[PDB]
RNA sequence: UUGGGCGUAAAGCGCGCGUAGGCGGUUUUUUAAGUCUGAUGUGAAAGCCCACGGCUCAACCGUGGAGGGUCAUUGGAAACU
RNA sequence: CGAAGGCGACUUUCUGGUCUGUAACUGACGCUGAUGUGCGAAAGCGUGGGGAUCAAACAGGAUUAGAUACCCUGGUAGUCCACGCCGUAAACGAUGAGUGCUAAGUGUUAGGGGGUUUCCGCCCCUUAGUGCUGCAGCUAACGCAUUAAGCACUCCGCCUGG
RNA sequence: GGUGGUGCAUGGUUGUCGUCAGCUCGUGUCGUGAGAUGUUGGGUUAAGUCCCGCAACGAGCGCAACCCUUAAGCUUAGUUG
């Protein structure tokens, strides 16, 4: 669906950021002020432009674009992962090897690699797969399924994401921009406004931000799908 | 909508253990000749294969030229770094008016009315830069005259 | 390049032994009757380009065991060359009746005796890439075990061979029961020796 | 200028300190002197537009208009001077 | 901080000048550039010292299978300060000096506005700078950049083969 | 037929970097370019063989107790042992 509720948005931690001089003059279009350093969202396009992000995803999911709700912050390694799952996707809770999509087309293979090594550990004849094999298979499995989840079983691509600190996690976005895809995001302070078409300095502490928007966007790929 | 043309090649041979390969790193323009001349590059290897293995990389991103057809009515040029060219517009009833390496890309975008003041540096890789500088920084006429608050011809 | 000449690679699983010889008497003359006859067919089979070595002397009722499976040269038509050797190779062996031959299935896949199939790809030195050396590009990727290719046969007077490489990759690369052999032949360098060292990989 | 730059590469000063000056910030306002003269008498050849004749084609020659549409001659007046 | 070479014991000086907070005020009254300004370190440099230290030379020693040399006391001057400087250093910014910015940030010397005053400290604005990075720009890249190796208005000189 | 000479005419013959445990390679992929992956920062066995953290994933090349060998049975049995 479209909008977040306003209270746990406001008071339960979206507007908060970090200290000044970790400063974003580039996200000034959504930054209101700072409380002894700790920034504040301009608290109106955190909902109005959130509805416009919903509409951006409406005609994206009405044709089959399910957004990956990504695991970057520590509640995102579980709950934003989880609403990615509610959307009908998997999660990303492991790290890049340093340029997989800016150096794209060899360990861009990791999409098929997780589609194959996981399914081969899963399919029949797992007994036939010996224990000498199963040792390394299970030592790699904890790193494998957590590696890539956006195109795991929703094996089309998401036309957006929901990032928090693309200040670092533009390793996904900016490297995928080789692949020419737009991104929406509930960003943190002193992060990227450019690669993300819709940024709001949303502190992660408001789980209303991840439920009544990002899981609500798992719902917008149902209502904004039909 | 892009333009089809071959640009060049290059045989890379690095100081390595065994025999030095000669991968024919090639740049190609591809499309069906609209006006939006889209070139690209590629690092490819085999003598008959590296044309297509490099056009593979070329078409990954092939650039747009928003082309004021007939002719860009005013002086049309551009620049990046050490690369640049110039084009003084002349009459279209003149045949082909071009320079040395820019001759076939003059035929790519359909204007064939401006001349090619072949300026720029002497750098071959950035010869492509000097070429594409001239026609990458363009903007149409009526859209600018609209963008400037007035009509298409209130400003004329 | 300070290299010795191998023959046997990994013998004990993959490499085997086709010793079926019973000519027990006269190691000076009856042995000669089956070893010196091997000095005979180097010329006639017309660029044989053959598979491997499978010799066998059937309890001294010696029917000659060298296949060279390119047909026609050893077949004839319903027992012409074989029946002719039934009377001719009585000087080779005791009887030598109806000498045999096989069918060769991608003979460039055979690790050992492929060297003739490629010595007759560049020894001509005249259209020595397409008319003759087509088969380096035909016999490339049938998945042979020993993956190593080189050619040195009279290219400008070359006294060494050639190699091709690129770079990346990860594997547990240790394997201990493969099969491969040598190659060395009789081109004339005219000043300083090189018998062409010649293999390909399928 | 139009159609070069000067760290390395064609080239940027131990140094700074200084007069004329070049240029230093201007805000208003008057002249017509210059900032595509008005229009014409108005224009060097192998050289301002066409017509020409002869040129074995040519090789090469010349001719008229256009005399220009190019200077002079007349002008006075912005939002710089 | 100085015109630089450069500028170092401290009580003090002029605190000249930087310097930021105030700047109390007539009306272009400046950078570079004819003028002209001075010197520039030492090697060396025109007097007593000076062989006192250090110190070339010499001695005298010898590596392991090699000196008088790395080695140097006596010691040659020299070294050095109370009377004369050259116009040279990696004085390099290989990067000339005026008007102003290039997302900007950055902790900070100075001087200030301050809140809180603290217990002379925490927080905000601050600039000559101080550094750090870092936007644009920059050149081939080295790499430069709110303080250039960029950006728009000033001059200078250089050179477009060496 | 050479022994008279040339390995040097080439088969060769072959001693020989060097058991180097190493030599690697594709799918490829980044660096405008002169440059970048494997076999990893913390801890584990006979032949470049990895995990929490590193640009990797996929095969060979020299070489498994490899088939003997020492063995425990047997097996086969009295034949000659």
């Amino acid at each position: 669906m479209a909008v977040i509720s306003m209270k746990q948005l406001l008071e339960a931690g979206v507007h908060f950021g970090h200290q000044t001089r970790r400063w974003n003059p580039k996200m000034k279009k959504y930054i209101f002020t700072e409380r002894n350093g700790i920034y504040i969202i301009d608290l109106q396009k955190t909902v109005k432009k959130v509805d416009e992000a919903y509409n951006f995803l409406k005609q994206v999911s009405e044709d089959g674009g399910q957004v990956l709700f990504v695991g970057t912050k520590k509640q995102a390694q579980e709950s934003v992962k989880s609403e990615a799952e509610r959307a009908g996707q998997f999660y990303i809770n492991q790290r890049w090897l340093g340029g997989l999509l800016t150096n794209y087309k060899t360990i861009s293979k990791r999409i098929k690699r997780i589609s194959e090594i996981e399914k081969m550990e899963e399919d029949g004849l797992f007994e036939v797969l010996p224990k000498k094999e199963v040792v390394e298979l299970k030592k790699e499995y904890d790193r494998l399924i957590k590696f890539l989840g956006g195109i795991r079983d929703m094996k089309s691509m998401p036309q957006a994401l929901f990032v928090v600190d693309p200040r670092k996690e533009r390793n996904a976005i900016a490297e995928a921009r080789k692949l020419n895809i737009p991104i929406v995001g509930i960003v943190d302070t002193n992060c990227d406004p450019d690669e993300i078409d819709y940024v709001i300095p949303a502190n992660d502490d408001a789980i209303r931000a991840v439920k009544l928007l990002t899981a609500k966007m798992a719902d917008a790929i149902l209502e904004g799908q039909q | 909508e892009f333009e089809e043309r071959v640009v060049t090649i290059n045989r890379v041979a690095k100081v390595v253990k065994g025999g030095r390969r000669f991968r024919f790193t090639a740049l190609v323009v591809v499309g069906d000749k609209n006006g939006r001349v889209g070139f690209g590059t590629g690092k490819a290897q085999e003598v008959p294969e590296a044309i297509k293995k490099a056009v593979e990389a070329a078409k990954k991103d092939l650039v747009v030229v928003p082309r004021v057809e007939g002719t860009t009515p005013h002086t049309i040029t551009g620049r990046y770094g050490s690369g640049s060219v110039f084009m003084k517009p002349a009459a279209p009833g003149t045949g082909v008016i071009a320079g040395g390496p820019v001759r076939a890309v003059l035929e790519l975008a359909g204007i064939t009315d401006i001349l090619s003041k072949s300026l720029g540096s002497n750098t071959p890789i950035n010869m492509v830069r000097a070429t594409i500088d001239g026609l990458q920084n363009l903007k149409n006429a009526e859209d600018v005259a609209k963008l400037r608050g007035k009509t298409v011809e209130e400003l004329y | 390049g300070q290299k010795i000449n191998p023959i046997g690679l990994r013998v004990g699983i993959i490499r085997d032994w086709e010793a079926k010889w019973y000519a027990e008497k006269d190691f000076a003359s009856l042995l000669h009757e089956d070893l010196k006859i091997r000095k005979f067919i180097d010329n006639e089979l017309k660029e044989a380009s053959v598979s491997h070595v499978e010799i066998e002397r059937a309890a001294n009722r010696i029917n000659i065991a060298i296949h060279t499976g390119k047909p026609g040269m050893v077949i004839g038509k319903g027992g012409s060359e074989i029946e002719k050797l039934r009377n001719k190779l009585n000087a080779l062996t005791d009887k030598k009746v109806h000498i045999n031959v096989i069918e060769i299935k991608k003979v460039d896949l055979d690790a050992r005796l492929v060297a003739e199939n490629i010595a007759r790809q560049l020894e001509n030195r005249a259209s020595f890439r397409r008319v003759q050396k087509q088969a380096i590009t035909r016999a490339m990727k049938l998945g042979a075990k020993g993956i190593k290719t080189q050619v040195s046969g009279r290219l400008g007077g070359a006294d060494i061979a050639r190699a091709e490489q690129y770079s990346e990759g990860t594997v547990p690369l240790h394997t201990l029961r493969a099969d491969i052999d040598y190659a060395h032949a009789e081109a004339d360098t005219t000043y300083g020796k090189l018998g062409v060292k010649v293999w390909i990989y399928r």
